[PDB]
């Protein structure tokens, strides 16, 4: 499954609302996860099963979707949350494939 | 049986908002669901349909490419992800359950939610 | 002409009518179809399902396994 | 071969009353129908005709614009809705079936129902 | 298919007889439903297929008609039946559209 | 394009007999068919018609209520289930296929079967 | 709509000219068909609409007429043309009826 | 879907011909099955899809029809075949319903 | 290839009784099974269906919320837990096995049990 | 996996019939157990795997179910059967959890 | 949205050629599609039709039995297998999509492909 | 039906009024469509049902007529309106047939 | 489901164009595969899902079709493509069945 | 990757013969396998299937109750054991590996063995 994201680059300021769209070439049901990789570090899990939240992640991050359209919505962008976000799918009989990554930049 | 939505609020034009619709008291994976607006001063207007699987979908002619509806049968929810909102989209959004029909022509909406108010303004 | 035979015209065209709307009929029955084949689907994927839970199965038999190697 | 009317009663002038007419014992979808009134002291008077599909309707000059005739072939019923009833409409309403004819000119009324009394008074 | 209802607002007293007329721009066969929305709540089905009653609705409500003329008749209006009624059509190859709706007011 | 029938035989009066008709070489689910008798000493005579879907059927005036005609589009078959036979039904039963026509009036019978002999005697 | 075919028996030799007359009690416009049934077989369509020929039949067969008078013309009788010919009408509101049929015999 | 069978009781002798008529209140297409329940036992399937024979069923049994009119014909009644016959419909969107059952008795 | 039930008896109205159905001679985990009543003085009446996994269950409209059908592929056993019994439910309960069909539209009940008698009376 | 037991309190007399219902928030297959804890003692197993009986338990106790609905049926209540009954689930990848427990009292 | 064909070329008379037609930008499994020829010196001519499911096909009278139109909803393609090609069949082939229509009568061909050239010569 | 378009070729300048006449050998009700095919491309739908305008077409194009006489009218010719126009019919029981096509050339 | 292939024998020369056609008695959707069995060996998969190519198979082989009509096309016959080609269907609820196979011989 | 069969030979009718199928060069415990016959003068015929674990197994309707298929994932080996061999069962037996499919609907048989010859004669 070829995984694509949009927009490739997203400019936003502190306190704004940000949505990042992940679109699947094939149906992946609800199996999907969103990561966050700050430069020089290792990516950290944020959302698993495309809707639930990983323990310890701030309640700002939220996600929704099923099938081939997924979104990650940040209700309040903080100075912490300027990093690249990746979209992963692990379907039933499919292997793990990741998106190209959208970078959230200061405006 | 019960059908309660959430996710309302106020957003500026051009932003994106996602609504949710949790179904309780009945088997959700057997019913194709709808979303219906209600703009004050106007009647109800149909928005989108979901075909009991997510396989097939249909939208109103004025919301194609801006509204995406998808359902999660494992958690009994709906999601009408609204993108590129406009001042037109100020309305109350209801969920609807398609009544069982012993035919192939569908039936009316028998179970309606209480609606969430979505306001788009600056 | 109020006076014209309002019956069916039994000698009509009973054929297939090729010019019918061949589209998807967006108003259909989107429901469960309860009378669907409730069986085993013999052609299902008989492979290994690589994307399965690779974890430890925390609820497993913690007993002694009486049939274990009784030698040195 | 049975044709039964219903829906009669007593209403005040200016109100709206609707009638029903069920057909049984024969295929209803293959016959056009008539409604004929019977005012005591007067003979039969034609009211409306339905063209086997609802495609064409014709009314008496005295009830044009106030009477609607429509049929439901799925339930084998007839509907003659009366709007703005007057005192002169006090009569018994019969359903009439047009018999099969091997021409393009129609034929007489074959089967008649027992009729229902509809009266308008103050 | 544009659906209009008349009269837009009618006043009736308790126990009176009420008729609401829904007119379709094009023939909708017998596929039609009548709703009821008390203020601030969600509309509830009353009549489906233009004649049949939804389970739980009192036998007081009745609806009849086919083609392009439809009506909903309340035999004896009750103190609970004062609300706005909407007319919906779902033809075979047409989409779902709702009438403007008539408000039944206490005299 | 071959049309063959079956189910003939000799039966005493008053019994029920079912005929059949097998279609091959053409799309049978697209054509409305007929059943036609050929009584020796007389000409042909129409018996029944099936409207490509089973929605509409029509019969000769002398076999209404005794002969029923139905078709299975999945198996490419016709059935003329005959009840309460008389001696007057001694004839050869054919199948007839209504030819495609570019109008709303139908066409003549283009493809005829071979025929099964049905004899009623004591 | 009762049909009569005359002559009942038409004896002719090979290469002769054959004309068959079909008359209707009531006008059948141009809706009429001609059949051919060799003994022990099923009838085959020859002419439809009283003027057009069925595809695949020889151009030898011909016919014309309107209303209540119809004719079927064979330019040159052939050894396989000896069979019984039937006249069928299918008027707009009238059912399908057939004539008694005429037989062609070797002279 | 209301399903009825006629005649309710069918007297017949050994070697006679038996026909049982099953009528459906709605169009059930070709989805219909015929059963047989001798007293004190459980019903055994005989015909499925209104025409096909279940494996092990004797060739005497046969069925036909479509739409709303179905018949089951026993070409030669045997002393074995004296039992109550039931008619079932399983339409596309309709649930399974059974007929009242006709009882075949010795004459 | 045998299919036998148990668990019947006499219980007072309002009391809960549970039925079982042991399948032998065939692979039980491949078939979706049904429960069917036979009330004396009535024909067979359908009760519930289990969808080969326990994923989907459908009930007759008269037993919804009081009957729970569940299956155990490990022991080749069905269960129909009947709650809040009433005097209506006195009937013989049959198990049914759905035939394999080379389609998606289901098939008839080929294997039937011998029936367990349930009596509800005071 | 949240486990709930109903009814919480069930009054019954000696020789009556008692059914206790255990419902699982998610499908727990056939892995389920029933316990009985008289006041001041330690609970003892009654039913394991949701159907089988522990060695030495009286044959009165019986249970059935699979998936999410489980019930425990006591054929004949005894004067030593008035105790609190608990429902436990041990699914494949789920941990052991218990229900709240119903108390069977003397009527 | 876009609709592009392929598979053209030059083949000898009597050879077999397979054409393809990939659809993108819209739900391809929703529309019944057509193939249309364009012989230079003559206007467009219709060739076949596919009924949104592969269930129903209708061909031109001159290509019945030599052309096979079939569609694959999963990969969003059309196929027109052309057998027993002749010198007459030298024409540009177009794909056509039937417009959505709010009736039972279909609509015109709105979205047309760019066309592929098929040449048959010796 | 055989559709003949007249005139075969008409010359016109920018801003001039152009009328194209399409005729049918049999009545086609209002079931008729018009197409525009620039050289080397695929034809584009302009008018469906002989009166309605397809979405995206300029308001210049218009059409009217019923039965056997149809016309297309361009109020103001434009430099991009010089292309071949075709007349298609889709009757109720007749297949789709196209006209010869008139070419509009620059004067 | 019975699968038959035509022609059963297909003579062709080096560099020619070859088409082998497989027909299914019932709709098999897109589930179909083509094999190649040189004599004395075991058949090797060439095409799966009726359109794709198995990895390593040369680009000459291609397949098309859906429903009940299928076709395997070789754009250029090679010296080692002279073998028996088979047809298989694996539908939803249908078991795997093979056609009788066609043999390609030198000309 | 290599897959070779063994264990064939000549036996009298009514006797029992067992085949083995050693798989090498790939992860055998991940693939569902088949057995396929090739009778001379006939096409390939399917015989049995094993579901990657021994959990599920289906047979051709002509070999049910006489053939047993089972696999030994530790040794990378299949086994089809024949009981009551008949004269019909003379053919060449191939093992077939089910292709990996990124869906729930299986795939075709890619890797086939060299097959072994089984002869039943007296």
């Amino acid at each position: 499954i070829q995984m694509t994201q949009s927009p490739s680059t997203l400019s936003a300021s502190v306190g704004d609302r940000v949505t990042i769209t992940c679109r699947a070439s094939q149906s992946v049901s609800t199996w999907l996860a969103w990561y966050q990789q700050k430069p020089g570090q290792g990516p950290k899990l944020l959302i698993y099963e495309a809707s639930s939240l990983e323990s310890g992640v701030p309640s700002r991050f939220s996600g929704s979707g099923s099938g081939t359209e997924f979104t990650l919505t940040i209700s309040s962008l903080q100075p912490d949350d300027f990093a690249t976000y990746y979209c992963q799918q692990y379907n039933s009989y499919s292997f793990w494939t990741f998106g190209q990554g959208t970078k959230v930049e200061i405006k | 049986v019960q059908l309660v939505e959430s996710g309302g609020g106020v957003v500026q034009p051009g932003r994106s908002l996602t609504l949710s619709c949790a179904a309780s008291g009945f088997t959700f994976s057997n019913y194709g669901m709808h979303w219906v607006r209600q703009t004050p001063g106007k009647g109800l207007a149909w928005v989108a349909i979901i075909w009991y699987d997510g396989s097939k979908t249909y939208y109103e002619d004025s919301v194609k490419g801006r509204f995406t509806i998808s359902r999660d049968n494992s958690k009994n929810t709906l999601y009408l992800q609204m993108n590129s909102l406009r001042v037109d989209d100020t309305a109350v959004y209801y969920c609807a359950r398609v009544r069982h029909s012993s035919s192939r022509h569908g039936s009316a909406f028998d179970l309606w939610g209480q609606g969430t108010l979505v306001t788009v303004s600056s | 002409d109020p006076n014209a035979n309002p019956n069916v015209d039994p000698n009509a065209n009973p054929n297939a009518n090729p010019n019918a709307n061949p589209n998807a009929n967006p108003n259909a029955n989107p429901n469960a179809n309860p009378n669907a084949n409730p069986n085993a689907n013999p052609n299902a994927n008989p492979n290994a399902n690589p994307n399965a839970n690779p974890n430890a199965n925390p609820n497993a038999n913690p007993n002694a396994n009486p049939n274990a190697n009784p030698n040195a």
